[PDB]
């Protein structure tokens, strides 16, 4: 099978809480290119064995985004985070008033960017890395099928039965 | 009154699914774990 | 896990104290007075009935058919108490993947309680009388399934927690205006005595009165709610107890005011009068989220 | 492998239970319900484990046609109890 | 304790032992309550809450309920005790010895069978699935659909039109 | 089929087909080999050309080859009782 | 756990039966058609179950034509029932 | 009128619940085709992404840009 | 019965169409059970004690047949997991497939219902709906012609002609003779399926037409040999000549076109180095002829069934295909021996 080595997984990961990451979807807007590189790697090559170096860039860029929030506007972010955990499973309702306190602090920095529509399938033209056609699973080309008989049929024997 | 609230829920539900799409280190956490679990299984196979 | 024990013992007390309210409200509806000789305002009678019926009152066996007669109360009392589990009282006891599917199934499984009791007696006159009472319970569960499937089709999935979120400012009584009248009649199915009437006698109706509270709370979620407020669970619970008990008085109202329908004409109420109305509404409730955008 | 050693065994036990008789014709129709119940579980495990998503509707359709037979055959059982006193396998006329 | 599905599967066959045996249609009717209700749990453990509750709504909320009527219509009043009945207990004792004797061989994981398939561990590979999906997944999150399978909706509707008409012509 | 369905679609029968939303099959990748191998009549009557791609596909649904392997590890793990046994976690 | 919630309800229900027993010391074929109609309607309700569950993702022009169609035949079955149903 | 005025008021007098069974179910079929409002419901239904988005490798392509806010792709903005 | 009898009859016609035009395994499963719900009301009809007994014996054998067939469908998910009707892919599922289809047909081991079901049918219109019903399991068998083992099909085909050839000798009931010719002909059906799946479809064409010509000529009410006896003198003598053309054709006789199956079934089998089986086919087929040998003497002879009551008014039955089909059933061996290509 031959898997990856013991020292292949990147250090400093999963420091943030489950809902702490879900609190900010600004991660979709800023630091999006390395996430899209790993995404494009996965659809081209289905195996996790080949696309792991791209995932190392994902974990590195993720820490760069969260450390900016650790330095500036830590107070309104944690208040929004205590609001998001206090609610049941609504996760966005009954927290819009404290969402107004957020983004307003971030507006001073260049970090503030919120989409009011979505993603809607973004294309990565800058991506090169590895060529897409390289046979992802196929080993044998499969033997050639029965040759198609070309030309109109003509009556020669006229019934090969017992009579006529 | 109902359909106007449903369209308000539409704004919420798209935002709910947006959090799922935006998170990709969540998917990375799976594939990092799968390699580490297989390596422990391979060390168990070498020992047994 | 103490919560399950906090949803059996105080729940059985609500069934016990129901017998007073059924005697006092119906009493004042009949110009007579409720219990007064027993306690301060007759409040000591539900415990007094419990000592009377269970301890000294024996059972003279008609036949006692080995496995049955003792199995029928397990299907009665047991299935009535399991219905309390997925109810969205602020944060429910182990919230189901699909709420109402568990609600409709265990109510349709509660039909056996009157079926096995029909088998418990050897006499033919008892079982023919029993099957007639099964026929009422069996028929109104078709309408119970239809009205539910048309209410949910307006808003929410099968989860009971999503039925609170849809009633943020507007109740489901107003969009489902003919269904609000329809669901109220269809709830009178599990031998409610208001439409038609057929181990020991005591614990058998302790499950039947429990199902009345069960449908009263089920109406108070599907049609009522007002708000949720995750900050204070107290403000919801005080408001819920008033809404649920106002519907509990209405089941004590129909029983007090209205006579029996004649069994045949009660079966003429369904199929001929109710089912052409509910299916036409079911057709109507399919088109509504397609006509105007609203499919959560 | 593990679970399939029991639910296939339950099918073969019910297969014996159908063809074996002690004069009661009600018990055979009751076992036909069990046969469809055993077919329901065996189909459910094959579709749920290997995530098909499309084939999940198929045992629901199978459940409909389970009740189609176990009612129309049950209605014929009532017609035996209309012509004769009580339903028995021994009580027959055909040669 | 560690097993979830395998313990319930034994109780599932135990219900069917009362079908190979013929302990009168009333006690045999109790089999569909025991094996049916446990039969939901076997489906529920692998996932798909909707499909597991279908047995609760139709088999336990209709099928055996209608079968409860016909037991009262024909062969009614009293069920004869299975302990007194000849060969009925004999079919019961031979039925359990086809299952309970086998379980002892299932111990120590692997077991020999009439078929080529072995028993195995059934604890780590009991679920047979990792993470798979996320939102509205688990194969039966979107289980039944009117789209794509438009033909199957019509033919089911045809047979259910037949059922109402035909039984009316029989009786 | 005894009578073919021409100019009409009512299939949706085979695995790894058109998804309900986007949900994949558990053996999606293996049938991407199997359908591509046996689309012609060459390995349909003989069934010898696609024997390599069928054995791995049979392994996907049953997992019998892994079942015998994991049992062999578990038995040898039980053999280490009162011997040179070690547990990292 | 769901089994912990179920068993506690059933064991206390059987416990009340122990108190109930141990503690004291001293025909008509017309009703069959009701069960037939019930069971046949259940399956149509079972097919109409995924309505507030499948409409969220699937196409509406394809579904609406089929969704009403099941309720139509559910009423067409009743239209055949109206012509001589019974005295009950 | 021969049956339009005759066989309508008789239906109101003799079982008027049967009027509701044909009228409300009738409006459930006819109104979805007539109303120019059904087009909006189909738009948001396809727009709601349940599955994860997929990125395509572009080699001279139009109507596609980066994940950040830009004038590209579909992205439904029907009534905010 | 008004339109509802035609609607029920049309759903059997529609039911087999689902079986014919199919690709899915659960689609054919529905197609079989669409018939199960639809044959039973025609099985009843005249409110008889025989009709109630026949329908219950018909259902309990054929409901178990479908549930055995569904097991083969589920094993097709256990192994491979492809839901396309082409191959079983199993040595175990193929056993539970062929034996389940044998239950619905009149094949050897599951034949006991066939004579007693045919007796309980009230009218000649219902008697067609068993001979036409056998098209549905035959259509599936044509689809899964490979991957099915010779040891448990050919043994069931050989034994069926043996038990069919001895199963009508001690019978005088006209329905019972037709029920055992059904068991006899099914042996000639499944014997071809391994040795080229073709001609099995043509064997249906000859059989279904020849059986339909019988019951349409049995519209003049007759249930026994002694009741069909009073027909030579009391009834029309030209009717006995046309039934003679259908009685002798069912057995292996070359001037009639009922020898046209026995033409090719032996011919296709002898091509594949098997001679000992087609010998056993033709000799046992004489026992099938022997029923019609004694049944021709009811029409050729006087036999003295005069009866004092004489009919003056002419008989007016349905006779829908009673004129067009016996002309093809009597002579087609000289007309179309090249029809093997046209059918399949």
């Amino acid at each position: 099978e031959l898997p990856s080595l013991e020292d292949l997984k990147v250090q400093e990961v999963k420091v943030s809480s489950s809902v702490l990451k879900a609190a900010a979807h600004h991660y979709g807007a800023q630091c999006d290119k390395p996430n899209k590189e790993f995404m494009l790697c996965r659809w081209e090559e289905k195996d996790p064995r080949r696309c792991l170096e791209e995932g190392k860039l994902v974990n590195q860029c993720a820490l760069e985004f969260f450390r900016q929030i650790k330095r500036h506007c830590a107070e309104p972010f944690t208040e929004y985070w205590t609001c998001i955990d206090y609610s049941g499973l609504q996760l966005f309702r009954r927290c819009r008033k404290q969402q107004a306190q957020f983004d307003e602090c971030v507006l001073d920095k260049l970090g503030w960017v919120r989409p009011d529509l979505g993603d809607l399938s973004k294309v990565t033209k800058v991506k090169t890395d590895r060529p897409l056609p390289e046979n992802p699973y196929h080993s044998r080309a499969r033997p050639e099928p029965n040759p198609e008989v070309e030309g109109d049929l003509k009556p020669a024997r006229h019934g090969s039965r017992l009579f006529f | 009154s109902m359909m106007k609230w449903n369209r308000e829920r539409r704004r919420l539900q798209i935002e709910d699914f947006e959090a799922r799409i935006a998170l990709m280190p969540l998917l990375q956490a799976e594939k990092d774990r799968r390699v580490l679990q297989m390596l422990r299984e391979n060390l168990e196979e070498e020992a047994t | 896990m103490i919560n399950i024990l906090m949803l059996i013992i105080p729940i059985l007390l609500a069934v016990a104290f129901l017998t007073l309210v059924e005697r006092k409200v119906l009493g004042y509806m009949q110009l007579r007075k409720g219990p007064n000789v027993v306690g301060p305002y007759g409040l000591l009678q539900p415990i007094a009935d419990a000592i009377k019926l269970f301890i000294k009152e024996p059972l003279r066996p008609a036949t006692s058919s080995a496995s049955m007669f003792i199995l029928a109360p397990i299907m009665a009392l047991g299935l009535a108490l399991t219905m309390w589990i997925p109810l969205p009282m602020p944060y429910p006891l182990i919230n189901m993947n699909l709420g109402v599917l568990f609600m409709l199934a265990m109510s349709s499984l509660a039909v056996y309680s009157i079926l096995w009791s029909g088998w418990a007696s050897n006499s033919k006159y008892a079982l023919i009388g029993a099957l007639r009472a099964v026929a009422q319970t069996i028929s109104y569960e078709v309408t119970l399934a239809i009205i539910l499937l048309s209410v949910l089709l307006m808003s929410g999935s099968f989860t009971l927690s999503t039925l609170i979120t849809t009633q943020e400012q507007m109740w489901l009584i107003l969009p489902a205006w003919p269904l609000a009248m329809m669901w109220f009649i269809s709830t009178l199915a599990e031998t409610n005595r208001a439409p038609f009437d057929l181990g020991p006698f005591a614990l058998f109706f302790m499950a039947e009165y429990a199902n009345i509270i069960m449908m009263n709370i089920f109406t108070a979620i599907l049609f009522l709610g007002t708000s949720h407020n995750p900050h204070m669970p107290e403000l919801y619970t005080i408001n819920f107890t008033i809404k649920s008990l106002l519907l509990t008085m209405s089941f004590l109202w129909i029983r007090a005011s209205y006579p029996r329908f004649r069994y045949d004409q009660l079966m003429h109420l369904l199929w001929k009068n109710f089912l052409p109305l509910t299916l036409a509404l079911c057709m109507w409730h399919v088109s509504l989220p397609i006509l105007t955008s609203g499919i959560p | 492998s593990m679970v399939y050693m029991n639910i296939m065994m339950a099918f073969t036990v019910s297969l014996v239970g159908l063809l074996m008789y002690r004069s009661h014709l009600m018990s055979s129709l009751l076992c036909l319900e069990g046969m469809m119940l055993s077919l329901f579980v065996m189909a459910a495990l094959t579709i749920l484990n290997s995530h098909f998503t499309l084939a999940s509707m198929m045992p629901i359709i199978l459940l409909v046609f389970a009740a189609c037979e176990a009612a129309l055959g049950l209605s014929l059982l009532v017609m035996v109890s209309n012509t004769y006193g009580t339903d028995y396998v021994q009580n027959l006329n055909l040669l | 304790m560690l097993y979830i599905v395998f313990i319930l599967s034994v109780i599932f066959v135990m219900g069917f032992v009362g079908f190979s045996s013929k302990p009168s249609p009333i006690y045999g009717g109790l089999g569909l309550i025991v094996s049916g209700g446990v039969g939901c749990g076997i489906v529920l453990n692998f996932g798909g809450s909707f499909l597991g509750l279908m047995v609760f709504l139709i088999y336990l909320g209709g099928m055996m309920v209608v079968f409860g009527y016909t037991t009262a219509m024909a062969t009614e009043q009293y069920p004869e005790i299975w302990l007194s009945n000849k060969a009925v207990l004999g079919a019961f004792v031979t039925g359990l010895l086809m299952e309970f004797f086998m379980v002892y061989y299932v111990l120590k994981d692997k077991e020999v069978e009439v078929v080529f398939e072995f028993n195995g561990l059934g604890d780590w590979v009991i679920y047979d699935t990792g993470d798979s999906g996320f939102f509205s997944e688990e194969a039966m999150g979107i289980a039944a659909l009117y789209s794509y399978g438009t033909w199957l909706v019509i033919v089911t509707g045809w047979s259910l039109l037949i059922g109402v008409v035909v039984i009316m012509e029989i009786t | 089929q005894k009578r073919l369905g021409v100019d009409l679609d009512r299939w949706m029968t085979i695995q790894s087909a058109e998804q309900p939303h986007g949900i994949p099959s558990r053996c999606h990748a293996f049938e991407k080999e199997w359908i591509e191998c046996a689309h012609g009549i060459g390995s349909i009557r003989a069934e010898k050309e696609c024997k390599i791609e069928f054995e791995d596909f049979r392994e996907c649904l049953l997992r019998q080859k892994t079942m015998k392997r994991l049992h062999a590890i578990r038995r040898q793990r039980e053999k280490l009782i009162k011997e040179g046994k070690y547990t990292p976690p | 756990n769901l089994m912990l919630a179920l068993l506690t309800n059933f064991t206390l229900a059987t416990l009340l039966v122990i108190i109930a027993f141990w503690l004291p010391q001293l025909f008509s074929m017309k009703f069959f058609l009701v069960a037939i109609t019930f069971l046949l309607f259940d399956l149509e309700i079972a097919l109409l179950l995924p309505l507030p569950w499948a409409s969220q993702t699937a196409n509406l022009n394809t579904m609406l034509t089929m969704a009403l169609f099941l309720i139509i035949l559910l009423a067409v079955s009743l239209a055949y029932e109206w012509t001589q149903k019974g005295l009950e | 009128a021969e049956r339009v005025a005759a066989f309508l008021k008789n239906v109101w007098a003799k079982e008027p619940v049967l009027v509701a069974s044909f009228a409300i179910a009738g409006l459930a079929v006819i109104l979805p085709t007539l109303s120019p409002y059904t087009k909006y419901s189909l738009m948001i239904n396809x727009x709601x992404x349940x599955x994860x988005x997929x990125x395509x490798x572009x080699x001279x392509x139009x109507x596609x840009x980066x994940x950040x806010x830009x004038x590209x792709x579909x992205x439904x903005x029907x009534x905010x | 019965n008004p339109i509802i009898f035609i609607i029920i009859l049309l759903t059997i016609m529609l039911g087999t169409i689902i079986v014919m035009i199919s690709s899915h395994w659960l689609l054919v499963w529905i197609g079989f059970e669409m018939n199960m719900l639809a044959i039973i009301p025609i099985m009843m009809k005249n409110h008889n004690p025989r009709a109630t007994e026949a329908s219950t014996k018909y259902f309990l054998t054929q409901s178990t047949a479908s549930m055995l067939l569904m097991m083969a469908v589920i094993i097709n998910l256990m192994f491979s997991g492809q839901w396309t009707v082409m191959k079983l892919f199993n040595p175990m599922a193929s056993m539970l497939m062929t034996m389940a289809l044998a239950m619905k047909l009149g094949m050897a081991p599951f034949h006991f219902w066939v004579p007693e079901v045919t007796q309980g049918i009230p009218l000649s219109s219902g008697l067609i709906l068993l001979t036409w019903q056998k098209l549905a399991p035959m259509s599936v068998l044509y689809q899964i012609f490979p991957s099915i083992n010779l040891n448990l099909i050919l043994t069931l085909s050989v034994l069926s002609i043996l038990i069919g050839g001895w199963g009508g000798l001690n019978q005088t009931q006209l329905r019972k003779i037709m029920a055992y010719s059904s068991i006899a002909h099914m042996g000639w059906m499944t014997a071809v399926l391994p040795y080229n799946p073709t001609m099995t479809l043509l064997n249906l064409i000859i059989y279904i037409i020849m059986t339909s010509t019988m019951f349409t000529m049995f519209m003049a009410n007759s249930t026994t040999t002694t009741l069909s006896l009073s027909h030579t003198w009391n009834k029309t003598p030209i009717m006995t000549v046309l039934i003679l053309a259908t009685l002798l054709s069912m057995g292996g006789l070359p001037p009639l076109s009922g020898f046209m199956p026995k033409w090719m079934i032996i011919q296709e089998m002898t091509k594949n180095n098997s001679i000992i089986l087609p010998t056993f086919m033709a000799i046992t087929a004489l026992l099938n002829l022997y029923f019609y040998m004694r049944l021709t003497y009811s029409t050729t002879l006087t036999m003295f069934p005069s009866t004092n009551n004489m009919k003056m008014k002419w008989q007016f039955p349905l006779m829908k295909k009673m004129t067009f089909l016996p002309t093809m059933v009597v002579l087609s061996t000289m007309m179309l021996p090249l029809t093997p290509m046209l059918s399949v």
